[PDB]
RNA sequence: UUCCGUUAACGAACGAGACCUCAGCCUGCUAACUAGCUAUGCGGAGCCAUCCCUCCGCAGCUAGCUUCUUAGAGGGACUAUGGCCGUUUAGGCCACGGAAGUUUGAGGCAAUAACAGGUCUGUCAUGCCCUUAGAUGUUCUGGGCCGCACGCGCGCUACACUGAUGUAUUCAACGAGUAUAUAGCCUUGGCCGACAGGCCCGGGUAAUCUUGGGAAAUUUCAUCGUGAUGGGGAUAGAUCAUUGCAAUUGUUGGUCUUCAACGAGGAAUGCCUAGUAAGCGCGAGUCAUCAGCUCGCGUUGACUACGUCCCUGCCCUUUGUACACACCG
């Protein structure tokens, strides 16, 4: 996709590959209409069903850090905790950190769920599928709380807590948060079927 | 051994659920486009969503 | 005869972009627009440059004085300021069709650097100190 | 010989004030008299808040009491004769008038 | 040694622009004196 | 000149030129002065009273007819009450008082007509000297 | 990581990060940062934070400055 | 219970809607030196410097000045146009356009019938009863409403590094100023003072002076370094200053010192769907002094959902009742 506008005015966003086509569709970095010089834009999001699908991923990834009442609003801080961390990422992977952050979003949602659905008169948790756009949200919530809870009575910074979350994500160890929070959901899920 | 089948939503069903929290589709199986089977999905889903489905043999009833 | 003061807004920042047919100045309230001082959002102001050119500004000069709002609001207001300042001045002055170009440039990368937001502060009403918050409720 | 005299007027109401407020510009340029006006001023509102019980018991309920007051300004070139001349006409009910000699 | 001007009583006063009256006189006065709820 | 250069990096360029342009007076209450009711600490450059200095010559560069009850307000901040909650604060007047008295013995800034505090005719010369030394 | 109260053991000041160590813990990741050495490595800040400089000044790396004390290490070229 | 329609009913009355108020658009109108750009005259500085280029201050018959501000008029949206849905009716979902398509947003008003709801301590509103000079009347002094084994409710401050402190940097809005006595309510500017607070000249009954309210979080740059630490600030000791006729059971604001509980809180449980929650501060009421409160204001600014009747309740229909102070029967 054409254009070379950058985040930060560092950062290409040709080049990024989402392989997983399941939610190629509300990942919103691959067109040339979600390129975006800051992670912040105070758009109109949340005003429609599914229209948040359409926020720049790295802003939905900015607005969860946000968390816990002492930081509410704080966008500013956030979005400089993102730029930090990024240099982190090149600097321990020096490949694209678009594409380190977009992997991560997708290998850390879960696939299944449990909820209690009642067939035949009487109800219980069963097991179930999850919606693209749900996996998304929770993909980023999970690494966006592993981050956060590891920095707290902690020397370590956020913004390198959270890049060392990413990295683990996208490699998919069982290091993160994230992925033993996943792993878990979807073995109670399969258990539950 | 099950292998992650892709399918997508042709259409939406209802709202199926104690609380309303499962949204019932029919799903459009991509290796063969020709198997329309009930799934229950969890979250905001529209027709041209693909879902990621462990398993296929588990199929939902009629307002399940 | 180069001459145009065109406006944006957010929250209750206002920005007036006045405009002479210079070289290439652009400065809020005098000091240059690349020193604004949220630097992370400096891009946002720089927004608008970027996106048409130093060449398309080569024979005009800024000078965009600020008022009210706060500091987010008002670099989101300078983006409209200046974006909106160019195609009034190519409307104005240069071409009909050679602004639609333009336009298409902004309106393709966000619809807000020509139309303000309309979202303000909604009145706080009594039973609660927020606009939807209430305030906490006990039984026994 | 041709002086300031600026004409004050207040109001609690919009339209009333207006009756008065053109008439006089009309009175003077009937004249031809420099008529620096209408200058319209920023609206004053005083506000009560009271509790509507007067008891202090049930759902606490509030009624904002307010009232607008408005404030208009007309410059005239003239005498002090000229102004009273002119500002004779029927004030109508409760419009304030308060002409002084300027600097 | 502030009462209301209609009732004399000691409580929940308006001092606020100069009328003191109590809050209960005042409500029954408001329209009166030209304080309308606009909302 | 002085809008060109960045309102940070440039007063530390002219808390640098306070020191060796000659020397000034410096009162026996300088090290100890919190320079505010609300502050927990005296401020922790030993440096510091040219910093304020360097900082308030730009105010009336910038500004004109600031009095001491309004410099007060421009330094002053939050203050944390303990269990209470926090406000506003004013800072403290004697230090900004005297930075001015400095200021006005070695032509940078003069008393003010109409009220308040004024620039100089030549002091605005070295305020704009200084920053054309700023990269 | 008792990194502060680690900062006048002679050991440090001898070599402890002259080199002595720090060739290393940035070649984990071969760049790994001021704060990831700060804690790969299990002594904290503040020994570091000083030192931060002190290898800057001696020409073996470049760093960086900004608002959370975000700092910033590289090992070689 | 708003309509299409149905029809032993027909035709009407209330409620709902309409209405009313602030917000969201108006380079179109009336303007405006108590609002203010724009140009030009000069004045200060920088600098290829002499002029020009830039930032600045002061006045005017400068404006074919009103973009920015105020406040009046009116304009604008009506689901209007397009698509699919539907008795193709009423209406539904969407899409270009648009400031705006949940009645655009939020409020004001708001039916019948009731409750032994609260208020006789708001009212010289008020029946009956009690007392009426040794008073349950009034007035003055002092004390109490604040007392402390304990249980409860709304909250403030935190348990830290997405931070504390100390620099530097700088962006709002709503309101407010009773002859206030010999300056006086809001208080600019000068000087004394470490803070607190004084002395002085004054401005304003106010878009004119305070104040264009230079608000905080925030943003920078350092210092701290996982430690009940420099987190946190209860408790208490010494002293100073202000308000008032009076400060004691510390009115409050300072300075030094003292450095507690608290390591994210069990069973339970509240509020909340976009400038919203949450964070941050400001103004007003009370007010001589005291705001951890309430009513408003602006600043940064999300996660989630676009559903259901499962829990708690509400409306309409059908049905059962041995209930009618009505299932707390
Ligand atoms: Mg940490
Ligand atoms: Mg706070
Ligand atoms: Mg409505
Ligand atoms: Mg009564
Ligand atoms: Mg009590
Ligand atoms: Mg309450
Ligand atoms: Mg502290
Ligand atoms: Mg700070
Ligand atoms: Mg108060
Ligand atoms: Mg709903
Ligand atoms: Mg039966
Ligand atoms: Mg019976
Ligand atoms: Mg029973
Ligand atoms: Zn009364």
């Amino acid at each position: 996709p054409g254009g070379d506008v950058k985040l930060f005015n560092r950062w290409t966003f040709e080049d990024v590959q989402v392989s997983d086509i399941s939610l190629n569709d509300y990942l919103a970095v691959t067109s040339m209409k979600h390129y975006t010089f800051l992670p912040h834009s105070a758009g109109r999001y949340s005003a429609k069903r599914f229209r948040k699908a359409q926020c720049p991923i790295i802003e939905r990834l900015t607005n969860s850090l946000m968390m816990h009442g002492r930081n509410n609003g704080k966008k500013i801080m956030a979005v400089r905790i993102i730029k930090h961390t990024m240099e982190i990422i090149h600097l321990l992977t020096d490949a694209n950190p678009i594409q380190i952050i977009v992997d991560a979003i997708i290998n850390s949602g879960p696939r299944e769920d449990a909820t209690r659905i009642g067939s035949a008169g009487v109800v219980r948790r069963q097991a179930v599928d999850i919606s693209p756009l749900r996996r998304v949200n929770q993909a980023i919530y999970l690494l966006t709380t592993g981050a956060r809870e590891s920095a707290f009575r902690n020397v370590k910074t956020i913004a390198e807590c959270l890049a060392d979350e990413l990295i683990n994500a996208a490699k998919g160890s069982s290091n993160s948060y994230a992925i033993k929070k996943k792993d878990e959901i979807e073995r109670v899920a399969k258990a539950n079927r | 051994d099950t292998q992650v089948k892709l399918a997508v939503v042709v259409k939406v069903m209802g709202r199926t659920g104690s609380r309303g929290q499962v949204t019932q589709v029919r799903v459009k199986f991509l290796d063969d486009q020709n198997r329309l089977i009930m799934r229950n999905v969890k979250g905001p889903v529209r027709e041209g969503d693909i879902l990621t489905l462990l398993e296929s043999e588990r199929e939902a009833r009629r307002l399940r | 005869p180069g001459t145009v003061q065109c406006f944006g807004r957010k929250k209750t920042a206002v920005a007036v972009a006045y405009c002479k047919p210079g070289r290439g100045l652009i400065k809020v309230n005098g000091a240059p627009i690349e020193l604004i001082r949220p630097e992370m959002l400096r891009l946002k102001a720089f927004e608008p440059i970027l996106l048409a050119g130093r060449s398309r500004f080569k024979d005009i000069d800024m000078r965009i004085r600020v008022r009210g709002g706060g500091k987010t609001s008002q670099i989101y207001s300078i983006r409209q300021a200046i974006a909106k300042s160019l195609v009034a001045y190519y409307q104005k002055y240069v071409d009909e069709a050679a602004k639609k170009e333009v336009k298409e440039i902004f309106a393709r990368y966000d619809r807000t650097l020509l139309v303000a937001d309309p979202r303000r502060c909604e009145p706080k009403k009594f039973g609660g100190r927020g606009a939807r918050a209430r305030f906490q409720k006990s039984y026994r | 010989v041709q002086h300031r005299i600026r004409i004050t007027l207040s109001s609690k109401s919009v339209k009333n004030l207006e009756k008065v407020c053109s008439d006089l510009v009309k009175g003077a340029k009937e004249k031809q008299l420099k008529v620096k006006g209408p200058v319209r001023m920023p609206t004053k509102v005083l506000n009560i808040t009271t509790r509507k019980s007067p008891c202090g018991e049930g759902t606490n309920t509030w009624d904002r009491f307010e009232m607008r007051v408005h404030k208009r300004v007309i410059d005239l070139v003239s005498s002090p004769d000229v102004v009273k001349q002119i500002t004779s006409i029927t004030i109508e009910p409760g419009v304030e008038v308060e002409v002084t000699i300027s600097d | 040694s502030r009462v209301c001007r209609v009732c004399g009583n000691s409580h929940g006063l308006i001092r606020k622009y100069g009328l003191m009256c109590c809050r209960q006189c005042f409500r029954s006065n408001a329209k009166d004196i030209g304080f309308i709820k606009y909302r | 000149t002085v809008k060109d250069v960045n309102p940070h990096e440039f007063v530390k360029a002219y808390s640098a030129h306070l020191k060796r342009s000659g020397k000034m007076e410096l009162p026996e209450w300088v090290d100890i002065v919190k320079t505010a009711r609300f502050k927990e600490l005296p401020p922790s450059d030993a440096d510091w009273y040219y910093i304020r200095a360097a900082s308030m010559a730009r105010k009336i560069y910038l500004r004109q007819g600031i009095g001491i009850g309004g410099f007060q307000k421009i330094y002053g901040g939050r203050q944390r009450n303990g269990s209470r909650p926090p406000h506003f604060c004013k800072s403290s007047g004697a230090v900004s008082r005297n930075i001015l008295q400095e200021l006005q013995k070695m032509g940078i800034i003069d008393v003010d007509p109409k009220g308040g505090r004024l620039i100089t005719s030549q002091g605005r010369r070295d305020l704009d000297q200084v920053a054309g030394t700023v990269p | 990581g008792k990194q502060k109260e680690k900062v006048n053991n002679a050991v440090l000041f001898d070599q402890a990060t002259y080199d002595k160590l720090l060739t290393e813990v940035p070649k984990y990741k071969q760049i790994t940062p001021s704060v990831l050495s700060e804690r790969l490595r299990i002594n904290g800040s503040l020994a570091r934070r000083a030192i931060k400089d002190l290898m800057e000044r001696g020409l073996i790396r470049m760093v960086s400055i900004h608002s959370s004390q975000q700092i910033f290490t590289r090992a070689t070229n």
